[PDB]
RNA sequence: UGGAGAGUUCGAUCCUGGCUCAGGAUGAACGCUGGCGGCAUGCUUAACACAUGCAAGUCGGACGGGAAGUGGUGUUUCCAGUGGCGGACGGGUGAGUAACGCGUAAGAACCUGCCCUUGGGAGGGGAACAACAGCUGGAAACGGCUGCUAAUACCCCGUAGGCUGAGAAGCAAAAGGAGGAAUCCGCCCGAGGAGGGGCUCGCGUCUGAUUAGCUAGUUGGUGAGGUAAUAGCUUACCAAGGCGAUGAUCAGUAGCUGGUCCGAGAGGAUGAUCAGCCACACUGGGACUGAGACACGGCCCAGACUCCUACGGGAGGCAGCAGUGGGGAAUUUUCCGCAAUGGGCGAAAGCCUGACGGAGCAAUGCCGCGUGGAGGCAGAAGGCCCACGGGUCGUGAACUUCUUUUCCCGGAGAAGAAGCAAUGACGGUAUCCGGGGAAUAAGCAUCGGCUAACUCUGUGCCAGCAGCCGCGGUAAGACAGAGGAUGCAAGCGUUAUCCGGAAUGAUUGGGCGUAAAGCGUCUGUAGGUGGCUUUUUAAGUCCGCCGUCAAAUCCCAGGGCUCAACCCUGGACAG
């Protein structure tokens, strides 16, 4: 199936952390077939598609405990 | 060190489940093949061999009632399952019209 | 230049490529033991005693090696290392010997070239 | 689906025309046109088209391993050599 | 925003032309030397043979239980066993394969666990079975009989949209379990979505034609058989074709690509690391289970090896991590952790996880810093040259004031943790404050010309040098040592290898009277090219637009680690 999170392209002790939509019979950082949004640990850059998320999430598409957090520090996930 | 009790870790005890997970599914593989070459015996041979006098029930649909029954109850487990189970009742459906006197 | 419409019909293409010193595949240094230690005269116009000798490396084959500077310790049964490369002045000799490695010692009180020859630094 | 002209060289087949396509393309490197001509098995199930007729062969549905393309139309007749 | 050459074939000149060198690069080795830090990287040679440990287990909110540990006086939790899911994910190697493997662009005859949208159903029964128990065959492995037993183990019956069929009609599914005054999860069928995985077609995909012929299910057509599915995939029969110089077949070699290196570009050479795809995993063969692998840590058979044996008979295979032997010029700690990200399982907790996050070894490379700073003589010793009247090494040093990164020692101490009894491996972490003292830290190559840099001795075609032209037979800046100088830098030098220089295969870029080069001359098929006018087509071509051209490289602009390397946003480009 396919699912919500963040994968690796900093190594060492930057952790920059990508984008997803990838499936959970690949790799941890492998093949992302479409792009969103991804944030920096030691900094204020968060970024996270609106239009891109709920979009793919009707689909099939499994939220877990990474992409979450970060999608209720914003303005989205909310009783609106 | 080594432990006081005794213990091996089989791997023969995957390969007996998947040994009786085969038992069952060839057994009714191997039903719904005898079965259809009984009645792919009796629609070569053309039976219309009539004996019974209380239900004039022809030979050559009477096996073919039992080859659709032997074939949709092997849709229901792992052995066959759809699109294939519908080929199956296709090929007998089409041979008993097609070698058939009018 | 040859005409475009014979360079779809034959299409130029270079060789299968000749090597200078035939060091196995792709490799810069090569083991081997030495067979004969003999001594040879140069071409026309050089005329001195040239120490050469026939090193048998890892492979099978036994080609001729030439040793540097003044003075060396090679028997007839030294595990010496060769380098590759042409003195272009002794016909046949194609490759050249890394002193200070292995078997083959270093030039005794040289105090120029210490990267080359194998020679220690001396207090 | 992909359409491609092209004329039928071989016809002493049982339901099955050779077709032989003709293509002119330009050289990436170079410039020149290079031409390329290769054959493909057409079916014909009504054996109307015969030797050195050209038709249009479009995509279907493979009916053997080397056949998977249907000649469909006729843009003219017969231009062969003569017997 | 990109394109410098020179030396050598002559008495000499101008051409032609081969060779050689200056450059950059390489997952490199060797020799000399060797202060650290950041980031990356590390058998490229035997896909050789492998000690040991570890690399996949998890659920009792599916069951009959309870051999451990902790409470209470039976609940957590849980060794085995039944059952569910995952072992076809991840990791590694590239041997094989030039092939429908891969890359690009299209297509139809499909399947598809977990997830998700919608509708209906989930009733009522049966017979066993491990675990366990009593015996029992064997060295061991592995088991052999009898009896008892549960479930979301299994098999009927009832019902049924779907399936088969022109139609009428025929016919097939089930699991229950948990917290709570009825919620949650799960079960069965069908119709979709998504994602993944098959199958079809065309182009581009190495070299050699002193491999030109190749091919019987071989090509195709009817009929049955078969697969999830099209299909010669298969069988019988009929036709006899099918492939090839825009080069099949055969032989040698090889994973493909995104990209990497060089180059002005084109192009050439490759494709280590990262990522996509394919293939293999002791060798050969086969099937089973399952949605999916005919499947590294699964099974069965055969073979070569290793090991055990009460020789009757059996157990394994690291092209997983770390390591051993061996080969080799050469390539590392049999370390720590789940904390973070991810994978498996579970309504969770949590457990498993050398994937991974980190540390360790190695100047392998890239980047940054440091090993002292200013001041100091009329140029001190001591060396080298000297016409000995001096000069030079030399401000170099000593001598003086000064600052002390990094290393060392002591005290603090951000963040990577979001979760959320406050949860980290790395960490005596980054970084910050202070204290001794320059105190602990440089070499290597070269010096005839291209090549940037000089003489004096010794030797003396002797010993030796050397990329090329060439040096050495008594005064050779091209040998050996010294003084000095040049270049670079903890790197330097050498070697190997690709590209550049080679407009020396030139498509952009060359030539054939004499320097290498028109075949001895014609005819002529395929192929290439083709006068002039109008109309038309518009295929090529050209314009615009819509898809795809994965991401990451490269490039432009802009950010974050004190800079940089490195990391990162968007755009550009992907011709």
């Amino acid at each position: 199936m396919v699912k919500l999170r963040l994968k690796r392209c900093g190594r060492k002790q930057r952790a920059v952390y990508r984008i997803v939509a990838i499936d959970v019979r690949s790799r941890r950082e492998g093949r992302d077939l479409q792009k969103v949004g991804f944030y920096d640990p030691i900094k204020s850059q968060t970024y996270l598609n609106v239009p891109a998320i709920l979009d793919f999430l009707e689909k099939g598409a499994q939220p877990t405990e990474t992409v979450y957090d970060i999608l209720k520090r914003a303005e989205v996930f909310k009783e609106f | 060190a080594a432990a006081p009790t005794k213990k091996a870790d089989s791997a023969a005890k995957r390969a007996r489940q998947a040994e009786k997970r085969r038992v069952y599914n060839k057994s009714k593989k191997s039903e719904a093949r005898t079965r259809m070459k009984k009645v792919l015996e009796a629609l070569e041979g053309l039976k219309k061999k009539t004996d019974a006098q209380a239900d004039e029930i022809v030979t050559v649909e009477k096996l073919i009632g039992e080859a659709y029954s032997a074939i949709d109850k092997a849709v229901k487990v792992k052995a066959l399952h759809k699109n294939t189970g519908a080929r199956r009742k296709s090929r007998l459906a089409r041979r008993k019209k097609a070698v058939e006197i009018h | 230049m040859p005409t475009i419409k014979q360079l779809i019909r034959n299409t130029r293409q270079p060789i299968r490529n000749v090597t200078k010193s035939p060091a196995l595949r792709g490799c810069p240094q090569r083991r081997g033991t030495c067979t004969r230690v003999y001594t040879i005269t140069p071409k026309k116009p050089n005329s001195a005693l040239r120490k050469v000798a026939r090193v048998r490396l890892t492979s099978g084959f036994e080609i001729t090696a030439y040793i540097p500077g003044i003075g060396h310790n090679l028997q007839e049964h030294s595990v010496v290392l060769v380098r590759g490369g042409r003195v272009k002045d002794l016909p046949g000799v194609r490759y050249h010997i890394v002193r200070g490695t292995l078997d083959a010692v270093g030039v005794k009180d040289r105090q120029q070239g210490r990267s080359k020859y194998g020679v220690k630094k001396p207090k | 689906m992909k359409t491609m002209q092209g004329r039928v060289v071989c016809a002493t087949s049982d339901k099955t025309v050779a077709v032989e396509v003709v293509r002119l393309a330009p050289h990436p490197k170079y410039k020149r046109r290079v031409r390329m001509k290769k054959k493909y098995q057409a079916h014909d199930p009504d054996n109307q088209f015969k030797v050195g007729d050209v038709v249009r062969l479009e995509k279907s549905r493979p009916i053997s391993k080397t056949k998977s393309f249907v000649a469909l139309p006729v843009i003219a007749r017969a231009a062969r050599k003569a017997e």
